[PDB]
């Protein structure tokens, strides 16, 4: 209907979600467990349906909305700011991912914390965090952006430190609190500089008149610093702290004692993506900045390598996922440094969806293992959590970027557009290559050690989960709702990623305008690649193949199948050679 | 965790189930929807939108962007 | 799960309980602090509504 | 305020899991000594890609 | 002053249950008065102030 | 104020409309969103009536009723804002005074 | 210390006497004398300690009347500001 | 360590009216906790010049010379403002003593 | 056993002592106590690395535990002042250090575990507390006066003191009926 | 549902696990050891030296005991065990015993 296209209902449904969350928080005695669950489920489902309707219009067609709620605050003599929301491609790209992951995490969170005394508090905290993140990405001016920035930091401080009776979790939450205070300082100083320069806080206007101030300088006490350089420096600093780049990443692994739905939301999109959003929100500023040009690829590649290698050595499942998230944040920073804004969105969506699904599977495994998150005390879990095993296999083969999967394409697109003109290019490229191959190691380690190793766990788990009296059609080591949530999340992820791939990677370009005038020749090597580039990518392909052979055929222990393992490796090599000969030359 | 007793005098929220939660859910949901509808109806007055497909902005029209006469 | 117990059978499942405020429901004192603070709120809201909005 | 005070399980404000390294200087020494391996592997990868 | 005195002296008779019992024992006109007339006094004060700040006697209308 | 954009000719816009293009024009508010229309106040009266009845039912059944009360004050409290900001002469992207 | 009287005159305190019965007979040579009053408080059985037990309409009516007065006063002020006896309603309204 | 035997406690003025909120139930205090509560207030230096080297001499000196550093930085940025014709660090006098929103009326 | 290895500002020597022996001060233990504690710590570490490990080999684990058992049986029969016993102590403390993991798995039953103290348990003092009488009956007398004590009202939970004078119903008849009756009588 | 009245904590028998089950499992585990001669002489009142359990085999058995009972025992607690009864009571009174 044309009325829906002219007047969005996203605002109405989001307000319904927010007000239901707040009133459930205040009137929690009237609503029991079931009442809170049902009310917030209805609100979140309506919000998701409305945003799903508008997703196609905003992404494919050139639809966007500027909504003003009213004049809000006086910030200068004779100056007032209003509460503005900008529902455009950049905002909807983050908001739809956050809302979908949040809907499925919400349904999963009731099965998780099944008999805990404070399920309602966790549900409402997750709702508050999602609302804050959605408000952050839908900002219309800088004041609303700062409000969302401070809200995501505050609500994540409560999802962390959920076990408020322990000071040990209080320390972990306070670490992130301090890092968020530093982020807020940097962002607010950058906003102050912007307002002192242009005397406006509207983002859109800022994106269209900042090029007029490229040749300007500011006078620090003994320095004359370019305006774009200092503004970009502060924005990049706060983005680095939120996105947990190297050095400022130490708060993120210590954030893992939060409940696993909170980890699924925080580490997949939302918080870790917030910094990336900033880079996408203010693209011209960083296009005109020398500091960004030098610092994004170097720090991104170092972070990618560091996170990828540290992840492959972890034994805690949540720590492995957290370090994988750090590596992927570095990869996203490099992808933004590429200069192609579509590749960033594709990487964001793929990583967020599959990382959230992997967190859900890991959370079910951890609940089965009775709060022991180290897979040194696991093994042979396939017969007790079969759905977890199979769904986890799918999610890890997609997340690790294995060949012939959806996650392969984002890595390939990243390596297509990499700029070779950097002074520190050798280090950047080596770090990127070493971080790209690390996914197979931690994916294989996690899957094999949790599900298909020897029994390393305690006898109580296995023996109590296998008594004869428990044989029934109702037998299960998880909940049906968890299985349905994971299944539907995977299906929706596949559908959305395929739709985005069609929109961006087809011969007919269909994506809406990204409001950026910096265009490079990166798509050429995607559209008309040449021979040396194909050979160069084949090199990394064969490196990954060698690593897969290593993780499959290496015997680190004595076994009755050692000799037969060597024989099978020899048979596979000979068969591959003969198969290649037959497929290439004769018939 | 195994359930443990909670003192009656404390207004805390451990293991609470309200038997009348359906009516309370109804009476918290529908007025919330009405309030949000009123807020959205007020906010649509101040909502902007780019021109639709097949439409162009006449630069000399009053709706077109303007400069300032000094 | 295997041995789940419903809310009626569960003797440690709570219903809404607890005193909202430290104030005694059957206090026999002519206390007026609450009335004074409600006067503050209501008169401030009325002054906003009848003097300042439009 | 160097301790998180608690009537049950009071803690130090900072945890040190890698206490086998006694101080930060030996930690830095160990970190560089072990990161030389990663430096060598990165050098080999870049040499391969620069040749080919 | 009349409104605030009547509000305080009508709502400061005891705890919630005691106040409920007293109001229930009150006859209908008494309950109507103790509800309405403080609101009447305060609202009339606010209305007088609003009439004070608005100039609606100006004769250049039309 | 000025035009701020380069000039265009009448022949060119005649050619444009011959080609099938249409000149962008702000649209009037629909009846539901118009705070001065009759359907707006019919909806407001319906809201007030249903809110009063549902408040009575909630009091009878024991559900919270403060939210039904916020709908009753919300109607006249939002009529001021909707009509108040339409009177102001400030210009957003919507239309030119 | 508190010095107010507890035997109020406005109403009778809700109480019951079946609880805590006195002995009054069959005493031994070593036990203490029984207590005298033994009455205990009785709650209205519809009281919820966890929420306001408010069933009135005065607050809602007062707030609604204040908001309606605000609306009509704004209408009068706007009519006076434009130099008119009443608001002149345009035939079409547009987005701000 | 043995619990302290002599330490500074809480004290109240003569004829003080006690606080009797929530039933007026007061517990016995912990000697170590009370000792910590009153230790800092009664702590004092032992000899002249002990402060300078107490902790870190360089850090203490830097803390001592902070106001001079702030004054010098302000002077440098005032130099920067002077040549750019920026707002100087002066008591501006442009309203001729007329206050911000002040009623200026006459009688008679 | 309290697992506060890293949440207290310990040095490595204290942590090593706590890992090898159940105390920070192993000098106050007997010879047999020290030998048994070191044997238990060594077996625990070997189990944590060779049974609950990464690529666990049961045959190698059995060989190593057999050798360790032989060595500790030799250790037990030695004398405390012998240098060979000191060498054995040094060797197995070095073994404990060499297998040290900053990511030790801590059993959930230990006092300072990851999931310890997640819930506040209310004792009988809080369960039986009811100042106002909604859940437990409350006397209008507010207490039972014990002998050898005067009868005094309990201290209220809220000592506001923002009270008026005593309130009376309107047109309250409060004449001196007794005095009037007696004066009429005479 | 909670009765909406003051209910105190219930201590019941003070055992979080079945004492007979704990004792039988522990005695079977003890009999699994090589240096234990006969399982038929083991009793709750039996001392570790009577059944032939020297301190090294004692720590060996008590490690597998804590593995089997899903708990972990401190050095002092194990040092205070004189007979099978002491260990059985300590394990059965543990809140974490499975
Ligand atoms: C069309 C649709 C296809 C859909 C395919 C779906 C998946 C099919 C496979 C299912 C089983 C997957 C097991 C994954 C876990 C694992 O490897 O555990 C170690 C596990 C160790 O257990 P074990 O049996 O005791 O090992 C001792 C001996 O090595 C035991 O030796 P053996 O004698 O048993 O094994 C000999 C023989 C046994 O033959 C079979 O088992 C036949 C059935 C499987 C055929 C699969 C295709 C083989 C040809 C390619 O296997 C081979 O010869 C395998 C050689 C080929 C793989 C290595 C080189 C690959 C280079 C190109 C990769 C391109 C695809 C990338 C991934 C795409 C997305 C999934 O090893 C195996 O399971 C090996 C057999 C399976 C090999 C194929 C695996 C395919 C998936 C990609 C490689 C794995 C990446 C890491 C994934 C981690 C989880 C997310
Ligand atoms: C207690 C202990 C507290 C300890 C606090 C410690 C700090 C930490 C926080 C702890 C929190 C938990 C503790 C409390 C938990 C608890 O008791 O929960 C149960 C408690 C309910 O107790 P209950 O047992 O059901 O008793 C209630 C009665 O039965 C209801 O009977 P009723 O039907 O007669 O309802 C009476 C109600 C009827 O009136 C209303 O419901 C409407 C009130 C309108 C207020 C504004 C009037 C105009 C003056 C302000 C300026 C406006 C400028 C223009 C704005 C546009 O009027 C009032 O209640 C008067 C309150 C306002 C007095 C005026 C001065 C303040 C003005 C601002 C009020 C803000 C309220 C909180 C908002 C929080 C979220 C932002 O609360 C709740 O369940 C929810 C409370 C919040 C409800 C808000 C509903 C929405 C109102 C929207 C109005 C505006 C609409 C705008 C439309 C669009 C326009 C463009
Ligand atoms: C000729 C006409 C002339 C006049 C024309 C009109 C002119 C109008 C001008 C404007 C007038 C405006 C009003 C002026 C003031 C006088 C109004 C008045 O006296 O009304 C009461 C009066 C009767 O009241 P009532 O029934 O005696 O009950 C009041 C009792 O004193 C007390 O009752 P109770 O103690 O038995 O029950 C307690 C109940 C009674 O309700 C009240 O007392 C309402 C006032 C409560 C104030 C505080 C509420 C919380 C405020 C929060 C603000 C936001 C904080 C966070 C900000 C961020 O309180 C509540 O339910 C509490 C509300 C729930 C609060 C929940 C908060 C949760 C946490 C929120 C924050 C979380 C984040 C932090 O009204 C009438 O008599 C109406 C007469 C209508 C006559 C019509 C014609 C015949
Ligand atoms: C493996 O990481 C590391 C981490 O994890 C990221 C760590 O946490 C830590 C621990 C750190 C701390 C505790 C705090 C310290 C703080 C830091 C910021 C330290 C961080 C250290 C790093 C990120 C490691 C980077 C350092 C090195 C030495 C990497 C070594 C890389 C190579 C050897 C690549 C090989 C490059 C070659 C061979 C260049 C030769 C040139 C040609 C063949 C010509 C072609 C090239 C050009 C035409 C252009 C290039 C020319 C130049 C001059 C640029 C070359 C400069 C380079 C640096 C390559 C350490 C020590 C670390 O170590
Ligand atoms: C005008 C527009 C205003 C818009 C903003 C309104 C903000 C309202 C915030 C919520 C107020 C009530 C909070 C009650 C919390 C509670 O009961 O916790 C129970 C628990 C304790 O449970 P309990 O069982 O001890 O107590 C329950 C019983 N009561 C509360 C009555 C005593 O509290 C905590 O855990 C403490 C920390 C609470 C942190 C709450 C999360 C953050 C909330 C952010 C809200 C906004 C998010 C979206 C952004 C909106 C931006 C506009
Ligand atoms: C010019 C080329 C230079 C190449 C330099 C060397 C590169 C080596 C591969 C990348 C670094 C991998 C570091 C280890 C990551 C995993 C760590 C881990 O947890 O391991 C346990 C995993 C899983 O085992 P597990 O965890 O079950 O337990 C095994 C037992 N422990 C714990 C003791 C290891 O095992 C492995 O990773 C097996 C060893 C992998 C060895 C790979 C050898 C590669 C040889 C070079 C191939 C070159 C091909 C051509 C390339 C051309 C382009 C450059
Ligand atoms: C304080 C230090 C001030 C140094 C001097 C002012 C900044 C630089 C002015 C000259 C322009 C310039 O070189 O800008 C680029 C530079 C970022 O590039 P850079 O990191 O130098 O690249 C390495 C090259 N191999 O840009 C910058 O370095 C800009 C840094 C701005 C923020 C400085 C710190 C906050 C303000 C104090
Ligand atoms: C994805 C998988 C989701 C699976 C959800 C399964 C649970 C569920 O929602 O079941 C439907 C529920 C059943 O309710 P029932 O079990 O009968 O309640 C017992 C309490 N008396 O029934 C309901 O939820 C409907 C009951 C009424 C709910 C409130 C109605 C008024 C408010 C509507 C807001 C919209
Ligand atoms: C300029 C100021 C920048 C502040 C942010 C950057 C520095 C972060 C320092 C982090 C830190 O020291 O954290 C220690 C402690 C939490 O650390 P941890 O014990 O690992 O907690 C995990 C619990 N299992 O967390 C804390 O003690 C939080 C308070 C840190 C105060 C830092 C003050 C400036 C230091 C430079």
């Amino acid at each position: 209907l044309d009325f829906l296209n002219e007047y969005p209902i996203i605002l109405l449904t989001g307000l319904l979600f927010l007000f239901t969350t707040i009133f459930s928080l205040i009137c929690l005695s009237y609503l029991g467990l079931y009442g809170v669950f049902i009310l917030n489920l209805a609100s979140i489902l309506l919000f998701w349906l409305s945003m799903l309707y508008y997703f196609n219009l905003i992404v494919s067609e050139n639809y966007y909305y500027y909504i003003s709620l009213g004049k809000w605050m006086y910030l200068s003599n004779g100056f007032r700011v209003s509460f503005d929301l900008l529902i455009d491609l950049t905002s909807i790209s983050f908001s739809f991912l956050t809302l979908t992951i949040g809907v499925f995490v919400y349904i999963y969170t009731f099965s998780y914390f099944r008999y805990e005394p404070l399920v309602e508090r966790l549900i409402l905290f997750l709702n508050s965090f999602m609302i804050s993140m959605i408000l952050l990405v839908s900002s219309g001016n800088f004041i609303v952006l700062f409000l969302g920035w401070e809200l995501i930091g505050l609500t994540s401080f409560f999802l962390i430190n959920f076990w408020s009776t322990r000071v040990g979790t209080l320390k972990a939450a306070f670490k992130a609190f301090s890092f968020n205070k530093l982020s807020d300082l940097f962002l607010f100083f950058a906003i102050l500089i912007i307002f002192s320069t242009t005397y406006n806080l509207d983002i859109l206007s800022f994106n269209n008149q900042i090029y007029l101030y490229e040749s300007y300088n500011i006078d620090m006490f003994y320095w004359s610093i370019n305006l774009i350089e200092i503004i970009s420096f502060f924005f990049i600093s706060c983005a680095f702290i939120k996105s947990a780049q190297f050095g400022a990443h130490i708060w993120l692994p210590d954030s893992m004692e939060a409940p696993v739905p909170a980890s699924a939301l925080i580490h997949s999109a939302t918080l870790v993506s917030a910094g990336i959003y900033l880079l996408l929100r203010l693209s011209p500023l960083f296009e005109l900045s020398k500091y960004a040009y030098f610092i994004l690829p170097l720090i991104g590649s170092v972070t990618a390598f560091y996170g990828g290698l540290v992840s492959a050595f972890q034994s805690d499942t949540k720590k492995t996922l957290a370090y994988s998230t750090i590596s992927h944040c570095g990869f996203l920073m490099v992808s933004y440094s590429t200069g192609v804004l579509e590749f960033v969105i594709l990487y964001l969506y793929v990583h967020g969806f599959f990382k959230a699904a992997t967190f859900l599977c890991v959370g079910n495994v951890n609940r089965f293992n009775r709060n022991i998150q180290d897979f040194k005390r696991m093994g042979g879990f396939y017969k007790y959590l079969p759905f977890e095993c199979l769904a986890s296999f799918v999610c890890m083969i997609n997340l690790s970027g294995l060949p012939l999967t959806l996650g392969f394409y984002i890595k390939h697109l990243l390596f297509i557009g990499l700029v070779e003109s950097y002074t520190l290019y050798p280090l950047i490229f080596s770090s990127l290559i070493l971080g790209a191959i690390a996914g197979v190691f931690y994916s294989y380690r996690l899957f094999y050690s949790i599900f298909f190793d020897t029994k390393k766990g305690k006898k109580a788990i296995y023996l109590q989960a296998s008594r004869i009296i428990l044989n029934s059609k109702f037998y299960s080591n998880t909940s049906l709702a968890s299985n349905l949530s994971i299944t539907f999340l995977v299906l929706i992820s596949y559908t959305v990623i395929l739709y985005l791939y069609c929109t961006t990677l087809n011969n007919y370009y269909s994506l809406s305008d990204l409001k950026s005038i910096y265009i490079n020749n990166a798509y050429s090597y995607f559209y008309k690649p040449d021979y040396n580039f194909l050979n160069a990518v084949s090199i990394l392909n064969w490196f990954v193949i060698i690593l897969l052979i290593s993780v499959i055929y290496l015997n680190w222990r004595w076994s009755y199948y050692y000799t037969k393992s060597i024989d099978s490796l020899s048979k596979f090599i000979l068969f591959s050679f003969f198969f290649f000969i037959f497929s290439k030359y004769i018939l | 965790f195994q359930k443990y007793p909670i003192p009656r005098y404390l207004h805390v929220g451990q293991w609470i189930v309200n038997k009348n939660w359906k009516w309370n859910t109804f009476h918290m949901f529908f007025p919330t929807a009405i309030l949000c509808f009123m807020v959205w109806r007020n906010s649509m007055i101040s909502t902007a939108k780019p021109p639709n497909y097949g439409e162009y902005v006449d630069p000399q029209s009053p709706v077109a962007p303007k400069a300032i006469k000094y | 799960d295997a041995y789940y117990h419903d809310d009626t059978h569960e003797g440690l499942m709570n219903e809404p309980h607890g005193y909202l405020t430290m104030d005694d429901p059957m206090d026999l004192r002519p206390n007026y602090e609450k009335s004074a603070l409600e006067l503050l709120f209501l008169v401030s809201g009325g002054a906003i509504l009848a003097l300042m909005l439009g | 305020n160097m301790w998180m005070y608690d009537q049950v399980y009071p803690e130090y404000v900072i945890s040190y899991n890698e206490i086998h390294l006694v101080d930060q200087w030996k930690g830095l020494k160990e970190s560089f000594s072990q990161s030389a391996y990663w430096w060598a592997m990165m050098a080999m990868v870049f040499g391969f890609y620069f040749i080919n | 002053v009349v409104g605030v005195l009547v509000y305080i002296f009508f709502n400061s008779v005891g705890g919630m249950i005691i106040r409920s019992r007293i109001k229930a024992a009150q006859p209908n006109p008494n309950q109507v008065k103790v509800l309405v007339m403080p609101f009447v006094a305060l609202g009339v004060s606010l209305v007088i102030s609003r009439a004070g700040i608005n100039g609606d006697d100006f004769g250049y209308k039309g | 104020m000025q035009n701020a954009y380069p000039e265009i000719t009448d022949q060119h816009r005649e050619f444009l409309k011959k080609q099938g293009l249409k000149v962008y024009e702000p649209k009037p508010l629909p009846d539901q969103i118009n705070p001065f229309s009759k359907t707006y106040w019919i909806t407001n009266a319906f809201i007030i009536g249903v809110s009063f009845l549902a408040r009575r039912h909630a009091l009878k059944v024991g559900a919270p009723r403060i939210f039904w009360s916020g709908c009753i004050v919300g109607v006249p409290l939002a009529a001021i804002i909707s009509r108040g900001k339409s009177d102001q002469l400030d210009e957003l992207v919507g239309a030119r005074k | 210390r508190q010095n107010f009287a507890k035997n109020i005159t406005t109403t009778d305190i809700p109480k019951d006497s079946h609880h805590f019965a006195a002995k009054r007979s069959g005493f031994t040579q070593t036990e203490q004398a029984p207590f005298a009053y033994n009455d205990v408080y009785q709650y209205p059985k519809d009281y919820k300690p966890w929420n306001y037990n408010y069933k009135g309409n005065g607050v809602l009516l007062a707030l609604f009347l204040g908001s309606a007065f605000s609306l009509v006063a704004y209408e009068r002020s706007y009519a006076s500001k434009t130099g008119r006896y009443q608001r002149k309603v345009q035939q079409n309204y547009y987005q701000i | 360590a043995a619990p302290p035997a002599a330490f500074f406690l809480y004290f109240f003025v003569p004829d003080n009216f006690p606080s009797a909120q929530s039933g007026f139930r007061t517990a016995s205090r912990n000697p170590f906790q009370v000792q910590f509560v009153f230790a800092y207030d009664n702590w004092e230096y032992k000899y002249c010049g002990q402060w300078w080297s107490m902790g870190s001499l360089a850090v203490n000196v830097l803390f001592f010379v902070v106001p001079l550093f702030l004054w010098l930085i302000l002077q440098t940025q005032s130099d920067q403002s002077s040549n750019r014709d920026d707002n100087s660090l002066t008591f501006y006098f442009s309203n001729a003593g007329f206050f911000f929103f002040q009623i200026y009326t006459n009688t008679g | 056993s309290k697992a506060y290895y890293f949440v207290k500002n310990f040095s490595w020597a204290e942590v090593s002592n706590l890992l090898c022996y159940g105390t920070k001060y192993p000098t106050v233990l007997n010879h047999q106590q020290k030998v048994t504690r070191l044997y238990r710590a060594t077996l625990r570490r070997v189990y944590a690395h060779q049974v609950e490990g990464y690529k666990t080999d049961f045959k190698q684990y059995n060989e190593n535990i057999t050798d360790i058992g032989k060595d500790f049986n030799k250790m037990l029969a030695l004398k405390p002042e012998s240098l060979e016993l000191q060498a054995y102590f040094k060797k197995y403390e070095d073994l404990q250090e060499e297998l040290f993991d900053p990511a030790m798995i801590i059993d959930e039953s230990r006092p300072y575990a990851a999931s310890s103290g997640r819930y506040y348990i209310f004792d009988d003092y809080l369960l039986k507390f009811d100042p106002f009488g909604f859940y437990s009956p409350k006397l209008l007398s507010e207490n039972r006066p014990e002998e050898a004590m005067p009868f005094y009202e309990d201290y209220p939970q809220n000592d506001s003191h923002w009270n008026l004078w005593e309130q009376f119903p309107e047109d309250f008849e409060d004449s001196n009926a007794e005095r009037e009756a007696i004066l009429k009588s005479n | 549902y909670a009765p909406q009245k003051v209910v105190l904590r219930n201590e019941k028998s003070g055992y979080y696990a079945n004492p007979d089950d704990v004792a039988r499992r522990l005695i079977r585990l003890i009999s699994l050891h090589d240096k234990v001669q006969n399982p038929s002489a083991i009793t709750l009142k039996s001392t570790w030296s009577e059944i032939g359990v020297d301190p090294l085999s004692y720590v060996e058995i008590m490690l597998e005991a804590e593995n089997e009972f899903y708990i972990e025992l401190a050095d002092e607690d194990l040092e205070r065990f004189r007979t099978v009864e002491d260990a059985v009571e300590f394990i059965a009174r543990n809140f974490f015993t499975n």
